[PDB]
C-alpha cells in the first residue's frame, strides 16, 4: 500500500 | 503529545513553516488539448502534489501522534479536499479563473463546469471575506484532521484529535482578536470559515464521482497513488 | 428589510422551535425489515411524508421566506438529505447504537447489515448520534443547526449571510445563558459546526444510493422524491 | 412544473 509505505518512511 | 503544549502563535508558525510548494504543471499553450488530456495535466499535478502533501501532513502538529492505520485514513479521506482548498486559495486574486498552476490559468469556457462553478464560488467567498494565510493552514489541518475523524482503544485516538482540533479553534479566534476583531465579529468570522468547510466536503464528495466515473471510462491513466487514494472511497 | 434581523436571540429561539415538524411514525406492522424491499419500502414512505413537513418548516424559518422563489426551491433541494439525517441523529441520541426513524421504526446496524451498501452510512449516522450525545446537544442548539444547514448548504448572498451570521448570535447567546465561558462557547461553536461536513458527507453518499436504488426496481419513489432526487444529478 | 414549486406557495 502505497500511502502507507510513504507515511511510514 | 507536544502538540496540546503549543501556544496559538507556535501552532500557527509551526503551520505556516509546513506548507507545502506550489507545483508547476505540464501545459504548454502551443500544444493543443482535449478534455481527456487536460484531465491528464490535472492528474499528472495531482499525484505530484500528493507526495508533498503526505510529507505535510507529518508535520502538522499532532497527526504523527496517531497510528499509522489512522494517518492512513485521514488523508485517504481528505486528500481531495486539501487539493481543492489549496487551489481556491492560489485562485483568490484571480476573479473567474481558478488557478491549477502557476503557467495553468483556466477560466470557464459534463458537470465539470458545475464544480468549476462551485470552486469559483468559494474562491469568491475567500476574497470577500480577506481570508488570511494563518487562517487558510489552520483550516487545512483542520480538514485532515475532521474529515476522517468518523469514518476497542480505538476512542483514545479519537480523543486526541479532537483536543487538537480545539486547539486549532483556540488559535483561530486568537488569530482574529489579533487582527482587531471584537468578539461578536470573531464568533460571526469563525463560523463563516467552518461553513465554508461543509462546501468544500460537497465539492470533493463531487469530484470523487467524477473521477470514478473517468477512471472506469479508461479516457485517462490514473496514478497508482491516485488508484489507490481513489479506491478508497469506493468502499 | 427581513425582519429576521429585527429579531431578537430568544424570538429567533422560539421561531424555530415553534417551526418544528413533528415526529412521524411509521406504518405499524411489527416486522422487524431484514430486506432492502421492505426497508426501503418503510424508509422512502416516511422520508416522503417528512419531505411535506420540512417544506412548511422552512417557510417559518426566519429569513427563508424573504428569499425569490427559486431560491428557495433550490436550498431545499441541496438540502433535504442533510435536514432529514440531521433530524435523525437527534432522534436517535437516546438510543446508542439504534438509529430511532420512528417511535416505532428502530433499526441497528444489523439490519442495515442487509442492503447492499448501507451499513457504512449507517456506521455514519451512529457515530454522529453518539457524538451528539456525549456533546450533550440542546433542543434549542439543534433546530439552530438544522436552520444552518438549510440556508448555507447551497448558499453558491449577501441576505443569506446576515441570517446565518444573525443564528450564530444566537447558538452563541444559547451557550452563554448555559453558563458557558467565552473559551468554552467558541470551542463549542466550533465543534458543532464541524459535524456539519460530516452530514454533508453523509447526505452524498446517501444520495448515491438513493440515486443507486432508483435505477434498478426495488421502491417505487413518489413524484415529490423523484424530484428531489434528480435534483442532484 | 415541478412539486416543489407548488408546495413552496400554499
Ligand atoms: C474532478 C473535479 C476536479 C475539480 C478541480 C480539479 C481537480 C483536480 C485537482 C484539484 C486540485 C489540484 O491542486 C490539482 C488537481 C484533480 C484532477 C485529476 C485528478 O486525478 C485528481 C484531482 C478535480
Ligand atoms: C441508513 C440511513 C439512510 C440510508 C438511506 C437514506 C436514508 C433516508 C431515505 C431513504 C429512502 C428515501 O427515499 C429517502 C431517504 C432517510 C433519512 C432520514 C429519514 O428520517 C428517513 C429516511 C436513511
Amino acid at each position: 500500500k502505497i500511502l502507507h509505505r510513504l507515511l511510514q518512511d | 503529545s507536544l502538540a496540546l503544549s503549543l501556544t496559538a502563535d507556535q501552532m500557527v508558525s509551526a503551520l505556516l513553516d509546513a506548507e507545502p510548494p506550489i507545483l508547476y504543471s505540464e501545459y504548454d499553450p502551443t500544444r493543443p488539448f482535449s478534455e481527456a488530456s487536460m484531465m491528464g495535466l490535472l492528474t499528472n499535478l495531482a499525484d505530484r502534489e500528493l507526495v508533498h502533501m503526505i510529507n505535510w501532513a507529518k508535520r502538522v502538529p499532532g497527526f504523527v501522534d496517531l497510528t499509522l492505520h489512522d494517518q492512513v485514513h485521514l488523508l485517504e479521506c481528505a486528500w481531495l479536499e486539501i487539493l481543492m482548498i489549496g487551489l481556491v486559495w492560489r485562485s483568490m486574486e484571480h476573479p473567474g479563473k481558478l488557478l491549477f498552476a502557476p503557467n495553468l490559468l483556466l477560466d470557464r469556457n459534463e458537470g465539470m463546469v458545475e464544480i468549476f462553478d462551485m470552486l469559483l464560488a468559494t474562491s469568491s467567498r475567500f476574497r470577500m471575506m480577506n481570508l488570511q494565510g494563518e487562517e487558510f493552514v489552520c483550516l487545512k489541518s483542520i480538514i485532515l484532521l475532521n474529515s476522517g475523524v468518523y469514518t476497542l482503544k480505538s476512542l483514545e485516538e479519537k480523543d486526541h484529535i479532537h483536543r487538537v482540533l480545539d486547539k486549532i479553534t483556540d488559535t483561530l479566534i486568537h488569530l482574529m482578536a489579533k487582527a482587531g476583531l471584537t468578539l461578536q465579529q470573531q464568533h460571526q468570522r469563525l463560523a463563516q470559515l467552518l461553513l465554508i468547510l461543509s462546501h468544500i466536503r460537497h465539492m470533493s464528495n463531487k469530484g470523487m464521482e467524477h473521477l470514478y466515473s473517468m477512471k472506469c471510462k479508461n479516457v485517462v491513466p490514473l496514478s497508482d497513488l491516485l488508484l489507490e487514494m481513489l479506491d478508497a472511497h469506493r468502499l
